[PDB]
């Protein structure tokens, strides 16, 4: 009965995979780049990157990495979706026509399994003899590279090791050969084994396992005339190739983790290296000669080069060009210099390149036309954090760098500025408390003012803090609207997270306020025991502190609700007045939930979304001065937000990247089936969404009676896709449906997925198809195709033109319909 | 005691929001909060007596505060919190009628499948309609012992005394029948993210894992795993990873996907078994990797913990080790059998002729 459709509005632009090869050509360098469910062909010159292709999949690409098969004259794609669709594609490319071949598809799912805490990785044996894949703690999934296995047909070896961190091929192997490391209650350690397709079993390793460094986190299989495994740690590098052992631990990579690698030169002589912090390192294997002939590794040493976005991973071009693909940061071109500059590093950027991910909070304002809304989004993470304002005329995106991690915003018009909580890194200093790593927009506001509260600095234990503890200092930041310069920051209170933020009026009282939800963090408790609620007022160029509220717990989530403060505090729902004296009081509480971390509202009405509970609804009753349950939806969910569509239906996301929709049950007949919501849509987004919130940036027709789809709220992404739902009637939905299905019967599927199963709700509790949304993207998809396949899609298609009876459709109306469509985001 | 959770919890969720941070860590994190909480249910909430003592359990699957209970005397009683309407009841003949198996109906809330010591494996509804009869002995002293059911795939499944094993679809079509073990079949289940190969536990000594369409030649098994004493309960994981199996002597073994054969942990706990006490049943949390189960003193099994009471034992699944322990007085007896809501947020006890309740207490203050 509740009919919606969601559509992508602007799509992932995050990287999380990346590789380089020679797969549109022999001769051609390529460049193919992962975001999420995107994948984009680039050919890579001496200037640049030229684009060639971009196509979607239907699936989360959690692995891509190019071989070339015996015979073959240029690199095959294999590619893993995050629901274990795994294919072999080619490139084949004939004139203007570019076309995604599948050589090879197959589903790798096991009918039980738990998947792995550092999730699937997946490799390919640089001799093409077979592809493993780690997807399940205690398995290791083995692909035959035979021709005839187009279907991936694949066997498992028991792992003695249940906890894999990495593992790799080796190169220079008689065998195939995995190295990896592993975890167990005597530490970690290395070890290797041969693969056998003839006895589809292990066999002991050409070299025996070897201790390792407490924290070794990464594998680097080195190729020839080395051969043998680089093992990367938090403080050390270890070189292992037989009777040969060489570790160094060199001060300087200490301070940040390094997390990704990349090969520079073939021979393995020189790798790039980048950490937490977006330093960039070299690592250079010196070589030495012998009489046979083979090379062997002299000594290993460390350069910093200079410093990058906060890689997420690295390919290195030709002529000491690297692109550095970030999810939590802009991605980059690089150039690599052989002499330092005046600060000594030797890395120039030459282009950037926009991603809005994670969006952690995003509000529409209509900042320079009436009617004409713009999205703020809270974007980034550290030092690559911003925000980011994005409005159409396809879209034009304002950055402005912050250096610091956003977490929350507000408009707040009467004072014509933003208000932003922030977060930012420091480290202990010398002699003292603790020092940032650099600048940011707390730091460098035109003033500032510390957090003087003395709410409970009197009866308060302080608990320690142990000499080398790293800290984290919140600020709320007011940003101007018209310049975006920081013209205040307030710190919050030591160890004080900052978590909510909204701005509002409460009861008679004219004056707009910020009001901040905070959280007293200490290390050692399961769950917070002290929090604030800051009530704050913006005159005269700084926050004045104008009352305050001190509660037992993490005060994840605040509302204005009728002039009255509604707040989530762990697992509690407490609404409050704005007294006379300018003071919360307590009006009432809700304890039935286990913790409360979404909310919005409508009305009197009141939908809470719970961490695992996953929602209920709630109606404050003003003529009982108390909340009444109305309904809750015993389905359990892990949110990540919610949504009100209406007072009926209620939108939900959680943690498996699924959507679903709830609706009271229209069929109940008692008081305690009322209390039931049903679960009435479901729909595999594939996102992970942390925020959903009402409003549209397409210009808005006033008097547009008669459309196919009504309302707009839209979503942001870690991937810094933005997404929009919207509300359909059971017609639209009909013919929406219908048109899927024939889409689905025409579309080219890469990796041959079908699109029910990609849609398909997916926990490890339940798989079950998508229900009650229709894929905007699908719909979309049919204005790209060539007019013969439109004719075919619509044949014997009855639609209904306008007002009337319905008749035969031709492509000219579905275009006409789906244009009309294209133009709601 | 021990309990001394530690972490930095909200970041992480935000990590989760920032993509840094994998599920995994979320779920492990989140299922230390959940023990956290745990800690606060120590206030039992509700006990319920009624006549012959308990045998059988199950939960409402939609609703967290209903329950159904079996007795010893195929007496059975449901029973919703927060009702107040006095629950509903039905009697059987009270001497050698003892309901042993007992899960709800997927499909028709208001009815039950049951398996008795009459000889009547039967669908029923709690108003006392006799709906259908799914099996029968045809002779006294030859009784069921075991009973579970399965919606993926619309089956029903029980065992006997002797034994063989019988499979019947929602509608009769039987085509089972064959025997599995020399002796009385305990415990019985199928997975719930498969549907076609089933999971036995008999006083053999023995414990078997069965593919229902495959197999049909007596015994053509596909995994059958030893033990050291006989078998009160083997019973599937929600994920379909993981089988837990109890023992009666002192023992629990957690068995994985990956080499059936082999165990991944041994999980040492005191459950002895007993004549005129009701067998003892661990149990899986339905959305955490946890375990719980019901303590048994023995002064002779090799205790780590120098204080040895009855109580509810929790502990983690993948790791061997245990996590929390509940314990009030007035409720001496020996909880049996131990099942939590399906919902995760309320726990069920049946202990001899009682039952108990131990929700979480807050509502300090009214408006």
């Amino acid at each position: 009965m509740s009919y919606n459709y969601v559509v992508t509005a602007q799509k992932p632009t995050a990287v999380n995979g990346c590789v380089t090869g020679h797969f549109t050509s022999a001769e051609d360098l390529n460049l193919l780049i992962a975001k999420n469910t995107r994948l984009e062909i680039y050919v890579v010159t001496a200037e640049g990157l030229r684009p060639v292709k971009e196509v979607g999949m239907y699936g989360k690409i959690a692995v891509m990495e190019l071989f070339r098969p015996k015979g073959e004259s240029k690199d095959l794609l294999f590619i893993l979706t995050a629901k274990y669709n795994a294919c072999i594609l080619e490139y084949k490319q004939s004139g203007e026509s570019i076309d995604i071949i599948t050589r090879a598809h197959g589903n790798v799912q096991d009918r039980i399994g738990r998947p792995s805490e550092t999730g699937i990785i997946g490799i390919i044996d640089p001799e093409c003899r077979m592809i493993g894949l780690r997807l399940y703690d205690g398995l290791f999934k083995v692909i035959p590279l035979d021709r005839d296995n187009k279907e991936l047909k694949a066997f498992n070896i028991r792992l003695e090791e249940l906890h894999v961190i990495d593992v790799k091929f080796l190169y220079g192997c008689q065998a195939p050969t995995i190295c990896f490391v592993y975890q167990d209650p005597q530490g970690r350690h290395v070890k290797t084994y041969e693969v056998s397709l003839r006895e589809k079993e292990f066999n002991k390793g050409p070299w025996k396992q070897e201790n390792v460094e407490a924290e070794a986190s990464m594998v680097i299989a080195v190729p020839e005339p080395f051969g043998g495994a680089i093992i990367i740690g938090q403080e050390s590098i270890t070189y292992h190739n037989g009777d040969k052992y060489l570790a160094i631990a060199p001060p300087i990579i200490k301070q940040s983790t390094i997390v990704c690698h990349n090969r520079v030169d073939p021979n393995g002589s020189r790798y790039l290296l980048g950490d937490m912090e977006g330093r960039l390192f070299m690592l250079l294997l010196e070589k030495e000669e012998q009489m046979d002939g083979t090379v062997t590794l002299k000594d290993l040493r460390v350069e910093l080069l200079g410093e990058t976005s906060i890689a997420e991973c690295l390919t290195y071009l030709d002529n000491g060009v690297v692109f550095v693909g970030s999810r939590l940061g802009d991605s980059q071109l690089v150039k690599l210099n052989v002499d330092s500059n005046e600060q000594g590093s030797y890395v120039v950027a030459m282009e950037t390149f926009t991603n809005l991910g994670p969006i952690v909070d995003m509000c529409v304002v209509d900042l320079e036309r009436q009617g004409q809304g713009q999205l703020v989004t809270c974007s980034g993470a550290f030092k690559e954090g911003s925000l980011r304002i994005i409005r159409n005329g396809k879209l034009h995106i304002r950055t402005v760098p912050l250096y610091e991690s956003p977490r929350k915003i507000c408009y707040q018009e009467v004072s014509q500025c933003f208000g932003v909580l922030s977060s930012r890194i420091e480290v202990q200093d010398t002699s003292g408390g603790t020092t940032a790593l650099r600048p940011s927009a707390s730091t460098q506001a035109l003033s500032s003012s510390v957090s003087s509260s003395k709410l409970f600095s009197s009866s308060t234990a302080p608990h320690e803090t142990s000499f080398g503890e790293e800290v984290e200092v919140h600020n709320l930041l007011i940003i101007d609207q018209h310049t975006f310069e920081v013209l205040h920051a307030h710190q919050f209170l030591q160890n004080e997270y900052a978590l909510s933020l909204v701005s509002c009026k409460l009861g008679k009282d004219p004056n707009t306020y910020f009001i901040v939800g905070t959280a007293m963090v200490y290390p050692e408790e399961a769950e917070p025991k002290q929090g604030r609620i800051v009530v704050f007022q913006y005159s005269d160029g700084k926050l004045q502190t104008v009352a305050e509220k001190e509660v037992k717990g993490a005060v994840y989530s605040m509302v204005e609700f009728n002039g009255k403060l509604l707040a989530s505090i762990n697992s509690t729902v407490r609404l409050y007045e704005w007294t006379t004296e300018k003071e919360l009081r307590t009006e009432c509480n809700h304890y039935n939930n286990i913790m409360a971390l979404y909310l919005k509202t409508k009305g009197d009405f009141i939908l809470v979304g719970d961490l695992m509970r996953s929602v209920l609804l709630l109606a404050y009753k003003p003529m009982e001065g108390n909340f009444e349950e109305i309904a809750r939806d015993f389905n359990p969910n892990w949110m990540s937000a919610v949504e009100i569509l209406d007072d009926d239906n209620f939108l939900g996301a959680e943690n498996a990247f699924n959507l679903f929709v709830c609706q009271k049950d229209s069929a109940a007949t008692t008081d305690e089936e009322r209390q039931h919501l049903q679960e009435v849509g479901l729909f595999h987004l594939g996102e992970f969404v942390n925020v959903f919130c009402h409003g549209s940036l397409v210009m808005q027709n006033l008097g547009e009676t008669s459309t196919p789809t009504q309302g707009s709220v839209l979503f942001g992404t870690v991937n810094g896709m933005i997404g929009l739902v919207t509300s359909l009637s059971e017609s639209w939905y009909n013919l929406l449906l219908d048109m899927q299905n024939r889409l689905n019967k025409v579309i080219k599927s890469v990796g041959k997925i079908e699109h029910s199963f990609w849609r398909s709700f997916h926990t490890e509790r339940k798989t079950e198809p998508a229900t009650g949304f229709i894929d905007g993207d699908l719909i979309e998809s049919f204005l790209d195709i060539s007019r013969p396949k439109m004719q075919e899609v619509v044949a014997n298609l009855q639609y209904d033109d306008g007002s009337g009876m319905k008749r035969e459709a031709t492509a000219d109306d579905l275009i006409k319909v789906v244009e009309e469509l294209t133009r709601i985001h | 005691q021990i309990l001394p959770p530690c972490r930095s919890i909200v970041r992480t969720l935000h990590q989760h929001k920032l993509g840094r941070a994998s599920w995994p860590s979320v779920q492990q994190g989140l299922q230390q909060s959940f023990l956290h909480t745990l800690d606060s249910y120590r206030i039992l909430q509700k006990a319920a007596p009624f006549d012959r003592r308990a045998t059988s359990l199950a939960w409402h699957p939609t609703h967290p505060s209903t329950v159904a209970v079996g007795s010893k005397g195929g007496d059975i009683m449901l029973w919703n919190f927060g009702i107040k309407d006095k629950p509903t009841f039905i009697k059987g003949i009270g001497a050698g009628g003892s309901i042993t198996g007992l899960k709800f109906n997927p499909l028709n809330t208001n009815q039950f499948y049951a398996s008795s010591m009459e000889g009547t494996t039967r669908l029923q509804d709690f108003k006392g309609n006799i709906l259908r009869v799914f099996a029968s002995s045809d002779t006294i002293n030859i009784w069921f012992c075991s009973l579970d059911v399965s919606a993926s795939s619309r089956m029903v499944v029980t065992g006997d005394n002797v034994g063989n094993v019988i499979l019947l679809n929602m509608d009769g079509k039987e085509l089972w029948n064959l025997r599995m073990h020399k002796k009385k079949v305990t415990h019985v289940a199928l997975n719930p993210c498969c549907d076609w190969f089933l999971a036995t536990a008999s006083v053999d000594q023995t414990v078997k894992i069965w593919d229902l369409r495959q197999v049909r030649g007596k015994a053509s098994f596909l995994y059958s795993l030893p033990h050291r004493h006989p078998v009160n309960a083997a019973c599937f994981s929600p994920d379909g990873a993981r089988l837990l199996t109890t023992d009666q002597k002192s023992e629990i073994r957690v068995y994985s996907a990956s080499q059936w054969d082999c165990p991944l942990g041994l999980i040492p706990h005191p459950h002895r078994h007993f004549q005129h006490l009701t067998p003892i049943k661990a149990a899986w949390h339905p959305r955490y990797n946890l375990i719980v189960v019901g303590r048994y003193p023995d002064p002779n099994f090799k205790s780590c913990t120098p204080y040895e009471l009855r109580t509810i034992d929790v502990f983690d699944g993948n790791s061997g080790k245990m996590m929390c322990q509940l314990y009030d007085p007035e409720s001496s007896g020996i909880s049996s059998l131990n099942e939590f809501n399906p919902m995760g947020d309320t726990l069920a006890s049946a202990m001899g002729y009682h039952i108990l309740i131990w929700s979480q207490e807050e509502a300090r203050t009214r408006k």
